């Protein structure tokens, strides 16, 4: 497929690694009783192992010459060959939650600078104001591009600089 | 002057005796703020009214269950109602959360704004969802027989009786739960077992409550 | 003043100026006077088409039970020949009713503006316009002697009764699956075993 | 002014104005006047239905024996269908009840006959219409109202006694009275059931189970059977 | 009680509560959804 | 006034004379997205466009979907209609999408520049003869001229009612289309089939029983 990588459902070293991990787990299993708690724990481990290999072969992952899932990081190649759920959807999910955190922190800072004790609100957190901004920060990309388009996202050159600027 | 939960100690400053059931019992000082005490008064009333309602359900169902009427015991009643009728469990759960969330959200935003649910926005109703006190929403619906507006001293007596029976039913429901967790039986079965041998069938014979 | 429920409080915008003003508006649908104008005209139109509909369902079935080209039920009227397909008749119906309907609507928008015959420019309705109540050639037999009021109220009562009757015919025919005069014959044969509750619980 | 307990004091909202007022309100249910109007009307209506019911059960047992009045809805026969009788009762009672309720909520607003514009019922108090409802009166209203509420309270107690004596013994009121006249020491409610902290015994319900009507199997339970003895 | 909630409003206490909430939320997600690599 | 929650406080930006007179104002901005009035103007426009195309789309779902359960109009499902239509068509879907991108881009850019300046598309010379009828009607989002042929916008006393009926039917059609999407993924049948299944057994066929929407039960 991409870069000479076989799919994991077609790869043989993938099945070999699955069989090898099941073999290690059953070699650890065969020295206990039938209905004992280590036996139940190792059977749950084997169940999760089989379910994980079935889920990785189900999702269309690409395996290499060693039988391990490889990820594709190019928007067009992954959207073309159906690999968008491994980098592209995760990178926009991360940018949503990271900009969430940053926008809530920025709104807390601008909310506490307008008082007689900004540092005292920085040490001891105003919990109702923090929860209010935490719930209101779900529309952070819209509010971010609106603050970008008004010129209120940036401070002007009233910033602190050195004598050679 | 007034009877305190612990004779000899004075009551705290935030508990004056204006509240129903005000015995000065706040050793952890959970209600020093008046708004937090207001919220806890309403939470106490809601827990108490649910415990009275549920405890009367426990007692009536157990009376009907010991005598051979076919009633289940209360730890089996939900399973045998869902299985006897053709009721699916999650749809009845979601319908319960729908109706209860409607009513409880009305109560919530009437705590937040203390007269606001009688603006006529709900269907046409006005002053029938206006409250009277914190946790005392008597109008035409919630007080249809009209006892909160005549003989106000008798209404304070009913407030005292309501808080006392509610605390008694809360410790009764905790009793049913812990009682079944130890004995594994219905509660009036345990009452009959205590009436059989009082000196020998009690919590000092289970092996659970005192494991010595 | 007659109420739909004696002793009840009546809405203030209902004042007897309309025919059949009994104060019945529990959902407060006509607080706007403009909406009340539209609803009065729509009540007249739905009522008069319902009166013609209930006559056209009664009288052929009332004549088919006694001693004429077809004795077919009203809901099976589409599956009959009528010298032509129903589509061409639909087209003729929509053209001629587009003409008549748009002329009536232009009367309702501007009263006193749709009165005279456009081809034969001397034929004309008189100046007593009253949107919804044309007159002239629409009253050819010399009525409205008893002034206008009692006949308007009879008109709206027979019309509301026929609207309820047509909602009847649709419901009764959808439930019982049969013709309405045969349903009346079954109610007259044994009313105590043929109610709505009996036929509902018979399912 | 006689009282329910001679010697005590009536509640402050019970002056003695209404008929049958003997100062009996321990729960304080009549301290609201707007409630007390509704409860006076409801007391009169319950009392009149219960008087007519007790007279119906007594005349029904005297005139037509071997018909247990608790089985009157079951073993009646008529070419009148059950749903047709229930429909006639529904529409006619909905009519009468809504007329009376409109007189309640609007005092004196349904006095006039709707069909005939001649006949208007005279002005009155709520609960006591008069006119065609009272063509003949023996004596004065100020004593007959007291007689009416006394006979009515007594007949309400009589009807719940009929229901309990029918669910416990399975016999009519005259038959159960002859049972109590045969063995008075042995046929009482104390003589049939007892609860002691050892054990509890209750009478068996003489009404068996869900009663089979015409293919519907009406459930027929006995009133609060777990809390009986 | 006001001072106890002010102390609970301090920075290391809130950082402890919030990281306990965040770590517990991630732990419950990785329990009920074992081993997510894609989607 | 009317609110989405009786008792909650209305935000201060939705309680202004410029916001109270818009259409369908119920004080519903818990995320505070409309605090900037330029942003609230832009979001009014986006709401009107989503309302109108959601109504037109949901009508194209329902009326062919209701009439296909009646006699005429053998119409496929909306999640299958594009494939049957492109089998019956004359062009491939990419060419048709390119044509609709040019045709929609022209119109949308007209509306874009009319948002950026209200008195914009009434330049003389800019259009052959449609330049004088491509202005607004003093309220942006509500154009006149060739748009609105029947002249119903002319009457002033019905006008807030027409606006508020439009915004209520539009918000409701947006919920309808999002329900079409979710119902399509959870069940795999059509929306009229979902309505027939909820009418046949309501207490057993709903989203607590589909096994998708809340999988902890
Ligand atoms: C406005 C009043 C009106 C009412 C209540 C009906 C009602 C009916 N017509 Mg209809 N029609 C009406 C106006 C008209 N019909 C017709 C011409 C027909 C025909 C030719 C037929 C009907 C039929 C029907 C049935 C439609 C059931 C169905 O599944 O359709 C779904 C199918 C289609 C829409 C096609 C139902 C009895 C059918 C019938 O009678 O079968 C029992 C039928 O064959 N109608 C014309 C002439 C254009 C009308 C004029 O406005
Ligand atoms: C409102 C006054 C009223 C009272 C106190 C009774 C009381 C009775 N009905 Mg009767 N009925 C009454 C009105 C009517 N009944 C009937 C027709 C019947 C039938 C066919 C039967 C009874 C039966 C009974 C008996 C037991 C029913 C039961 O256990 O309830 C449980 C059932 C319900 C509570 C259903 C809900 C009804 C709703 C609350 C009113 C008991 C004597 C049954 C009987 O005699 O068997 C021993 C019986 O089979 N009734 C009709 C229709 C004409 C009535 C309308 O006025
Ligand atoms: C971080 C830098 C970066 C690099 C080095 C690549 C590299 C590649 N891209 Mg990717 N891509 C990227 C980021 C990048 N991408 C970003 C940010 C986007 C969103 C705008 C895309 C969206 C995208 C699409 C839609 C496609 C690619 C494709 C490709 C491959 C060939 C492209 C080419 O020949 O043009 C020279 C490379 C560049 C100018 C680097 C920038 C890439 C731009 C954004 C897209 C170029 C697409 C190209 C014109 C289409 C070629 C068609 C192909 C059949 C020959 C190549 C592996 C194509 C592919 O799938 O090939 C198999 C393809 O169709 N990319
Ligand atoms: C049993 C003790 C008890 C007492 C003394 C009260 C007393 C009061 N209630 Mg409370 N209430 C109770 C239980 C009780 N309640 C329970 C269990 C619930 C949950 C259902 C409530 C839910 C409730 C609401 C929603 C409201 C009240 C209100 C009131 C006040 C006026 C109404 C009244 O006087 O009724 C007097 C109470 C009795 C005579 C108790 C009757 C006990 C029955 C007969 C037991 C048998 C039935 C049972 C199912 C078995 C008064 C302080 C109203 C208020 O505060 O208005 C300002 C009001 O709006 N209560
Ligand atoms: C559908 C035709 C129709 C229309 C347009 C009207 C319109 C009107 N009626 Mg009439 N009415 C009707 C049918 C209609 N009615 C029928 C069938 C009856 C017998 C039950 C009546 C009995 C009646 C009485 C006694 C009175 C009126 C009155 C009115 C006027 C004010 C009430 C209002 O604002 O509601 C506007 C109505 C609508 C917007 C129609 C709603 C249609 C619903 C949605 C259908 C629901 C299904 C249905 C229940 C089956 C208004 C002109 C009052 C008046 O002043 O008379 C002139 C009055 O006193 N109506
Ligand atoms: C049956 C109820 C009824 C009543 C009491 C009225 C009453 C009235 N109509 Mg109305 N009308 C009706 C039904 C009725 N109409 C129907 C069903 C239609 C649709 C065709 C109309 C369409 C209509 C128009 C276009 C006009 C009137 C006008 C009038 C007013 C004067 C004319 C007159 O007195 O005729 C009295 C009605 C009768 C005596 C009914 C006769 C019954 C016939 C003969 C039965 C037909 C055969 C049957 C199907 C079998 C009067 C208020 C006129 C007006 O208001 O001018 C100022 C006017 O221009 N009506
Ligand atoms: C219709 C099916 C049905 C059946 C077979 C039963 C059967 C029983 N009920 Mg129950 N009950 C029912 C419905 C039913 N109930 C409903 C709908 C309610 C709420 C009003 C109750 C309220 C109720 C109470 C408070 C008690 C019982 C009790 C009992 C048991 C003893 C008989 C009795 O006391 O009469 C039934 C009691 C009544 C007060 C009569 C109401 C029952 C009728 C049939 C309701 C019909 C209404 C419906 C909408 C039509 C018996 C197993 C007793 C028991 O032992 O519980 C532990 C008891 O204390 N029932
Ligand atoms: C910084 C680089 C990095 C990256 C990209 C990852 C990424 C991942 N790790 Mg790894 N890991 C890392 C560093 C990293 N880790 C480090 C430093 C350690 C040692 C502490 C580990 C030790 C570790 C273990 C033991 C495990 C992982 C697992 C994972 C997977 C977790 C997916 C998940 O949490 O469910 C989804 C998360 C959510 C749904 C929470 C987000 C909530 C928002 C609201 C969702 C919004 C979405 C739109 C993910 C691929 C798990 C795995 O199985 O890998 C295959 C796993 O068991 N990691
Ligand atoms: C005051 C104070 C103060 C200071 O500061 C501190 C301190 C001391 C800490 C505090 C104290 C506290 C306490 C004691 C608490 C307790 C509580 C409770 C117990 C509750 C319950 C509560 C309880 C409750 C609600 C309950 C309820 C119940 C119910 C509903 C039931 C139900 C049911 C029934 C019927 C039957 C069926 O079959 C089943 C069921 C479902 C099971
Ligand atoms: C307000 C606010 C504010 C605050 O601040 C916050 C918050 C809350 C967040 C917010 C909210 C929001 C929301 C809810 C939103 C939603 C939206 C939507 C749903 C849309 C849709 C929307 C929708 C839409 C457009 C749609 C449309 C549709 C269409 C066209 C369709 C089409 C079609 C058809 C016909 C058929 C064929 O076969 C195919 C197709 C092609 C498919």
């Amino acid at each position: 497929d991409i870069a000479g990588l076989t799919p994991c459902s077609e790869s043989k070293a993938y099945a070999k690694l699955e069989k090898k991990e099941l073999k290690t787990l059953e070699k650890r299993l065969k020295q206990y009783e039938a209905d004992s708690a280590p036996a139940v724990a190792l059977k749950a481990t084997m169940e999760r192992t089989k379910a994980r290999f079935a889920n990785y072969a189900k999702a269309g992952l690409l395996c290499g010459n060693d039988g391990l899932p490889h990820l594709i990081a190019d928007p067009g190649l992954a959207l073309k060959y159906g690999h968008a759920g491994e980098v592209f959807i995760p990178t926009f999910g991360f940018l949503y939650v990271a900009g969430y955190i940053g926008y809530v922190g920025r709104q807390y800072l601008i909310a506490v600078k307008g008082e007689a004790k900004p540092t005292d609100k920085e040490i001891i957190i105003d919990v109702p104001l923090a929860t209010k901004l935490a719930w209101q920060g779900a529309g952070w990309p819209l509010a971010a591009v609106q603050e970008l388009q008004r010129g209120t996202l940036l401070e002007k050159e009233e910033n602190i600089t050195v004598s050679p600027r | 002057v007034r009877p305190v939960w612990f004779p000899g100690n004075p009551p705290p400053a935030h508990l004056d005796g204006s509240l129903a059931g005000d015995y000065g019992f706040d050793p952890l000082f959970l209600g020093q703020e008046p708004q937090t005490l207001k919220w806890y008064v309403q939470a106490e009333l809601v827990h108490g009214r649910f415990a009275m309602l549920g405890a009367a359900g426990i007692i009536l169902t157990s009376i009907g269950a010991k005598v051979g009427l076919g009633f289940p015991e209360w730890y089996d009643a939900g399973k045998v109602v869902v299985e006897k009728n053709n009721i699916d469990f999650p749809t009845l759960m979601v319908i319960q959360f729908y109706l209860m969330g409607w009513a409880e959200t009305k109560r919530w935003y009437d705590f937040k704004n203390p007269g606001s649910q009688a603006d006529g926005s709900f269907l046409g109703f006005t002053e029938e969802f206006k409250g009277l006190e914190n946790g005392y929403p008597g109008g035409r619906f919630f007080d249809p027989m009209g006892l909160s507006r005549g003989d106000a001293a008798k209404y304070q007596e009913y407030k005292q009786k309501e808080v006392k029976n509610g605390r008694l039913a809360m410790i009764a429901c905790l009793g049913f739960a812990a009682q079944y967790a130890a004995t594994g039986k219905g509660p009036l079965d345990n009452l009959a077992d205590h009436l059989a041998d009082p000196n020998h069938v009690n919590f000092a014979t289970n092996g659970v409550s005192i494991p010595i | 003043l007659p109420s739909w429920m004696p002793g009840a409080d009546l809405p203030g915008y209902l004042n007897g100026t309309l025919p059949g003003d009994f104060g019945f508006d529990p959902l407060y649908l006509g607080q706007d006077p403009v909406k009340l104008k539209w609803y009065a005209q729509a009540e007249l139109m739905n009522a008069r088409f319902a009166m013609l509909a209930v006559a056209g369902i009664l009288v052929p079935e009332l004549l088919s039970n006694i001693g004429p080209g077809a004795g077919v039920a009203w809901y099976d009227a589409g599956k009959f020949e009528y010298f032509a397909p129903a589509s061409s008749l639909f087209g003729v119906q929509m053209l001629l009713f587009a003409w008549v309907e748009i002329r009536r609507y232009q009367d309702f928008v501007k009263p006193g503006s749709a009165n005279q015959d456009p081809i034969f420019t001397n034929n004309k309705l008189p100046d007593g316009n009253e949107p919804g109540y044309p007159g002239g050639i629409f009253d050819p037999f010399g009525w409205s002697k008893g002034d206008i009021k009692s006949l308007k109220l009879k008109e709206i009562k027979n019309g509301r009764l026929a609207m309820l009757a047509f909602a009847g015919f649709i419901g009764q025919a959808y439930t019982t699956g049969t013709t309405p005069l045969k349903n009346l014959s079954t109610h007259l044969a044994d009313p105590w075993s043929t109610t709505v509750w009996q036929n509902d619980l018979a399912r | 002014r006689p009282l329910w307990l001679p010697g005590s004091t009536p509640p402050a909202h019970l002056k003695g104005d209404l008929p049958g007022d003997f100062g009996f309100d321990p729960l304080g249910l009549g301290a609201n006047a707007e409630s007390l109007k509704w409860f006076k009307e409801s007391e009169l209506v319950h009392s009149r239905w219960a008087m007519a019911a007790v007279a119906g059960i007594l005349v029904q047992e005297i005139v037509r024996p071997d018909v247990f009045w608790y089985n009157a809805g079951k073993e009646v026969e008529s070419p009148l269908g059950p749903l047709g009788l229930l429909a006639v009762e529904f529409f006619l009672m909905h009519w009468v009840e809504v007329r009376r309720w409109q007189d309640l909520r609007k005092p004196g607003s349904v006095d006039q006959d709707p069909i005939f514009s001649q006949y208007k019922l005279p002005p009155h108090e709520v609960g006591y219409p008069g006119g065609v409802f009272a063509p003949f009166i023996p004596g004065d209203l100020a004593e007959l109202k007291v007689k009416e509420i006394k006979n009515g309270r007594l007949a309400m107690l009589a009807f719940v006694g009929f229901v309990m004596a029918a669910q416990v013994t399975g016999k009519g009121p005259i038959a159960a009275l002859q049972e109590h006249l045969a063995d008075p020491w042995g046929t009482t409610i104390f003589s049939k059931a007892a609860v002691v902290p050892g054990q509890a015994v209750a009478p068996p319900c003489k009404i068996p189970a869900s009663v089979s009507y015409k293919g519907i199997e009406i459930p027929t339970p006995c009133f609060l059977q777990g809390l009986w003895p | 009680m006001k001072d106890f909630t002010t102390y609970l409003s301090t920075a290391p206490v809130i950082a402890t509560i919030w990281f306990t909430f965040t770590a517990g939320l991630l732990i419950e997600i990785n329990r009920y959804f074992p081993d997510p690599l894609v989607f | 006034r009317q609110s989405w929650l009786p008792g909650s406080q209305i935000p201060a930006h939705l309680d202004t004379p410029a916001a109270q007179a818009l259409a369908g104002n119920f004080g519903f901005d818990p995320l505070g997205l409309g605090k900037d009035p330029v942003a609230l103007r832009w979001y009014q426009q986006a709401e009107l466009i989503h309302c109108r195309t959601a109504m037109a789309g949901v009508a194209g779902i329902l009326i062919p979907g209701l009439l296909t359960k009646a006699g005429a109009l053998n119409v496929p499902e909306w999640y299958d209609a594009g494939k049957v239509a492109i089998e019956n068509s004359f062009a491939p879907w990419g060419s048709l999408l390119a044509v609709q991108l040019f045709l929609c881009g022209f119109v949308e850019a007209k509306r874009w520049q009319d948002i950026r300046k209200p008195g914009s598309q009434g330049e003389p010379g800019s259009f052959l003869g449609f330049e004088a009828s491509l202005k607004g009607t003093s309220e942006l989002g509500y154009p006149g001229g060739p748009f609105d042929p029947l002249g119903l916008s002319k009457e002033a006393d019905k006008w807030a009612d027409w606006k508020l009926k439009e915004v209520k039917n539009g918000r409701l059609a947006m919920l309808a289309f999002l329900g079409f999407v979710a119902q399509k993924y959870a069940t795999g049948a059509g929306p009229v089939d979902n309505l027939a299944a909820h009418l046949k057994d309501p207490w057993h066929v709903n989203y607590a029983t589909n096994g998708v929407s809340l999988p902890f039960l």
